[PDB]
RNA sequence: UCGUGACAACGACAAUGGAAGUACCUUCAUUUCUCGGCCAGACCCAACCUCGCCGCGCAAUUUCCUUCCGGGGCUAACAUCCGGUGGGUACUGUGCGGGUUUCGAGGUCAUGGGGUGCGUGAGUGGGCGGAAUAAAGGG
RNA sequence: GGAAUGAACCGCUUAGGGAUAUGUGGCGUCAAAACUUGUGGGCUCAUUCUCGAUACGUGAAAAGGGUGUUGGUGGAUAUCCACCGGCCCCGA
RNA sequence: GUUCAUAGCGACGUCGCUUUUUGAUCCUUCGAUGUCGGCUCUUCCUAACCUAGCGCCGCAGAAGACGCUAAGGGUUGGAUU
RNA sequence: CGAGUAAAAGAUUAUCCGCGCAAAGCGGAGGCAGUCCGUUUUUUUCUGGGUCUGCCGUUGGGUGGCAUGUGCUUGGCGCU
RNA sequence: UCGAAUCGCCACUUCUCUUAUCCGGUGGGCUGCCCGCCCGGCGCCCAGUACCUUCAUUUUCACAAGAUC
């Protein structure tokens, strides 16, 4: 039912339990440089929605004055397709080729009083399959 | 039951106003949910109206009468040295610490990060060598069980 | 609204009263009693040196202020129960058919009430002691318990389908008196 | 759920052992039913996975007689020509919470159906949820910030009993068993908690003299 | 209207329809290939639109403030309140301002540019050049 | 474009499109907006067709009662009487 | 109503509810919605005749009047038409 | 390929079983050689004898139980 | 076979109860003041505050060109 013999397993555990000290997990890998947001939906009223503008809720803002810090920042939505298509640095960096794709946009102005922002996604509009999914809010361009 | 009572001469701290986290002494009571607050030993904090939903009573009290003069209140506060005692309280130090973190300049934030890491390392070193003698952790306790179990067969 | 409404009752010596989160315990020579007052929302305190029990309501209307006296009455009754106890006496009033009552430990049987073959049965709670003398006597520490057993006994026997002015047969309570 | 041989074989080739999605566990004891449902429903639409426990401790404003009558009025509604097609009257407290949340979602689109799929709604704290992590509460619906003290309120479990629920004794028997096991375990490891506390103390006087001052300035030492 | 091969998928909202994207298909059209009518990012000029910070005028700040008394009131007093005495010299209103011998910033995927570089492709500027140094107009 | 729904009510009146700001109506979820705003006052508890809550909309209610609770007015005595409102309850 | 307004009733007045009668209207249907009664069969309402539980009487017993909660169950066979 | 058990409880479920409260503590475990693998702690496997407790399939013969044509249990043969 | 979206984790959190309640518990003195007593953590670039130590031409943003599963 198990692997190895009863011997050389009792000795293995004794050797592992000794020499053991207090060691913790340290995050020394590549860092994250963006804030996490969610796509609430599109601007709308009781008559219907208008898909040329999107509403994004960011973590730890909860205030209009905090949302004003993020006006002009760049925003992207990350998803995957079903084969490898062309990408930036397709020939200079072949390791980048993947099914991953990104749709970019910018933050125009705050929405409401609770820290929601308005986003315009370049020329086109974001697909409706992104509603409820992760949105990346980067720290550039920076005024600070 | 165990609440501090609202009365003339009771120190309070403001909750959500423009003068947030500031201390002053109640000087009078008008109706059920309004008082007059004043603190003559601190900038701003002149006599003003304050809702009773915006204050929290403290443990310190000063013997004064209702509608007392500003010079009388100033004399009473310095005689009892009540303001100094509040500054020594743990609740005041926690509030002062949070204000210091909000003003940090990303270099003192690094210095605090170094200080916390140094303490965490030394705590780990202290915890060990008290686990070798009188074992307490999950692994060191199981080591005794393993060694005794293997004594008979080996 | 009133800023404060208060009242107090004095309890004698050799009796200990304690309160903890609107739960009152009173100790005496005949035992201890406990009452749950978590449904009242009042401010209870005891002095333990002046021997007084105080209840305060702070910002209340008429409905909120009317529970101060009700709470104080209950604590007074508990003190009067843990010392000198309570005792009730009931009487059997039969005109023609002599009704019979039998007490077997904690069980009571009533027979021959108004010429009926049905046997009425009642089980008395443990905290209330019952014994027979034409006199049925119930005694205990809790006035509320003792009074409720007498009420159950009286309601067991009633006249049905007959003029209640002409027919006046039943069980009635005569004397309320402390044990000592 | 129930990984087939296709799933186990793929995990064997790839080398994967276990995976756990990000889930929030909410303790629903002493929570207003309507206010908690409204807060949770909006969070579901925002792409969150939520498990709620102790659904029998939810509270409703009013007396038990008033709320029991309200349910009996709901139970009276049924399709006269074929009651097996009519509205369904669930009886367990956890099913009542899910029905309340469902009425606060767009339930006739794929977006709302997917959101409702992300809620679990247990009764009590089951064995597979005990050791996952710390539970959370919703301060906006905690019923000690919501109800005036003198107003009567209903406990959902008591009301769900007397209208058809028949597992109240099972739930309370399992809950009492959990308390004893959790209480015994928590009293254990008091030595290691004290040892760690006695390690952070006396760590000072071993650190360099400058890092202790920085700790004191920020109110951490 | 039907058969066959290939493919696309699709629960139950009868289908069809509108708008806006996306995933796969394109025997379609146009452009480019050592400069490109391709995709992004930042910068400049003009225009428009915002935010910070600093102020002004008016009797608006006297039905008011402060002292010393006589009533009155509470508790030993003080205070709330009413009459007098001498001093007076952040404040619940209303109409407005502020970058060029310079008051600090932001945005335009919501605008036009040759983006100072050739010729008739007309920088009009308190802002670009040249001169001069309190020049007239206020407290 | 609003009043869930409605020829006629409210707002507004219409070439094809962006940015900004409004009207009527709104800001617990459905459903955009106070992530349940105020460092604003009071009143109300409604047990079986189930308290109340967007005018037009009689798209449902009367006479008559109730110290249930919260306010006024006019008289005696240091609490009593008479009368009139608000919300809730019976009449239903 | 032995005296007794209100056990039970209640004139002269006045306030309502229902749509199970008959009127009033003329909105839908005249390139058609099969027009009375009975037979058969299911379901709903309560303004309660019987069955359950209570209060009250001008309720001694028996037999009844009135009122409340109650629609779970029941409510017949025939002569003439 | 988009992973949530009203399941267990540990070298991150791996590296053995039994009693015990997610305790204190208390019990059991067969040795040798080869091949192919092997960055370690009696490394990970595959065979051959190697002596076997517990087993499957047998032989009859003596019992014995069940409701009595069909299965078992005791007592020896060799045997996997 | 699979190129994929997601980007904290912990045998110190992963027990319970109250909110008219000593909010860490807990006594005393004279109906509110005064006086005593005892006891989340890590993680963010030397395994640790200290000397030492390779980062490139991927030479100005682009899914982290890296991880987890
Ligand atoms: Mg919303
Ligand atoms: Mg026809
Ligand atoms: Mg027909």
């Amino acid at each position: 039912k198990f692997s190895g013999s009863v011997a050389a397993n009792r000795s293995k555990k004794i050797h592992q339990l000794t020499k053991k000290t207090t060691r913790v997990k340290r995050d020394r890998k590549s860092p994250r440089l963006y804030m996490k947001g969610t796509l609430a939906g599109y601007t709308r009223g009781l008559h219907g929605q208008n898909k040329n503008t999107a509403l994004v809720r960011i973590e730890n803002v909860n205030t209009t004055e905090d949302a004003k810090w993020y006006v002009g920042k760049r925003v992207c939505y990350v998803y995957h397709g079903y084969k490898i298509k062309r990408c930036v640095r397709w020939s200079k960096a072949p390791a980048r080729r993947s099914n991953t794709r990104a749709i970019w946009g910018r933050i125009t102005r705050p929405h409401g009083t609770s820290g929601t922002v308005r986003v315009k996604f370049n020329g086109s509009s974001v697909p409706a399959s992104a509603i409820g999914r992760r949105i990346r809010v980067y720290l550039y361009p920076s005024r600070i | 039951v165990k609440a501090n009572y609202i009365r003339a001469g009771r120190l309070v701290r403001i909750l959500r106003g423009p003068r947030q986290n500031r201390v002053g002494v109640i000087v009078d009571i008008v109706d059920a949910n309004r008082v007059l607050v004043e603190n003559p030993c601190e900038q701003k904090m002149w006599r003003h109206v304050q809702n009773l939903k915006n204050v929290e009573p403290l443990k310190f009290c000063v013997s004064i009468s209702r509608n007392c003069s500003t010079k009388a209140l100033k004399e009473a506060l310095e005689s009892k040295k009540v303001l100094e005692k509040y500054a020594a309280t743990k609740s005041a130090v926690r509030i002062a610490a949070k204000k210091a973190f909000a003003e940090s300049t990303d270099f003192e934030r690094y210095q605090l990060r170094v200080a916390k890491r140094s303490r965490a390392y030394w705590a780990r070193k202290i915890f060990d060598d008290n686990d070798k003698k009188n074992p307490v952790s999950w692994h060191k306790v199981a080591l005794k069980k393993l060694l005794k179990n293997a004594k008979k067969v080996d | 609204m009133k800023i404060k409404s208060h009242d107090q009752i004095t309890f004698p010596e050799d009796v200990t009263v304690s309160v903890k989160d609107r739960i009152v315990t009173v100790k005496g020579k005949r035992g201890t009693l406990t009452k749950d007052l978590r449904h009242l929302q009042l401010d209870f305190r005891v002095n333990k040196k002046l021997r007084t029990f105080t209840a305060v309501r702070w910002f209340g209307n008429k409905i909120n202020n009317s529970t101060i006296n009700t709470a104080l009455s209950h604590v007074r009754n508990m003190i009067t129960g843990v010392t000198k106890g309570f005792r009730f006496k009931v009487r059997f009033a039969y005109a023609h058919f002599p009704i019979s009552v039998t007490v077997e430990n904690q069980l009571v049987e009533i027979r021959n009430f108004l010429g009926e073959k049905r046997v009425r049965r009642q089980v008395v709670a443990d905290d209330v002691k019952v014994y027979r003398t034409d006199e049925l006597v119930l005694e205990g520490n809790d006035l509320e318990q003792v009074s409720r057993e007498a009420a159950v006994m009286h309601q067991l026997c009633l006249v049905k389908k007959k003029d209640i002015r002409k027919f006046l047969d039943g069980i009635y309570v005569q004397t309320k008196t402390n044990i000592e | 759920v129930l990984p087939s041989r296709r799933s186990l074989n793929r995990s064997s080739r790839k080398g994967f052992k276990k995976h756990r999605p990000d889930i929030i566990v909410i303790d629903l004891k002493d929570h207003v039913l309507g206010r908690a449902a409204a807060i949770v429903a909006k969070q579901l639409l925002l792409g969150k996975k939520i498990t709620v426990v102790r659904c029998e401790k939810l509270t409703i404003a009013g007396s038990e007689i008033r709320n029991k009558i309200k349910y009996l009025q709901f139970l009276r509604k049924r399709k006269l020509s074929n009651p097996k097609l009519g509205p369904f009257h669930h009886r367990s407290p956890s099913d009542v919470f899910i029905r309340t949340v469902r009425s606060m979602l767009p339930r006739y689109t794929k977006r709302g159906q997917r959101a409702l799929r992300q809620l679990v709604a247990y009764e009590g704290v089951p064995v597979n949820v005990v050791r996952t992590g710390g539970r959370v509460v919703i301060p906006k619906a905690q019923r000690h910030n919501c109800y005036r003290n003198e107003r009567r309120f209903t406990v959902l479990g008591n009301m769900c009993k007397h209208v058809g629920w028949k597992y109240s004794d099972v739930v309370e028997k399992l809950e009492a068993a959990r308390i004893e096991k959790s209480g015994r375990h928590h009293k254990k490891m008091e030595k290691v908690r004290v040892a760690w506390k006695n390690a952070r103390k006396e760590a000072l006087k071993k650190m360099p003299q400058k890092n202790v001052e920085v700790l004191k300035k920020f109110g951490l030492a």
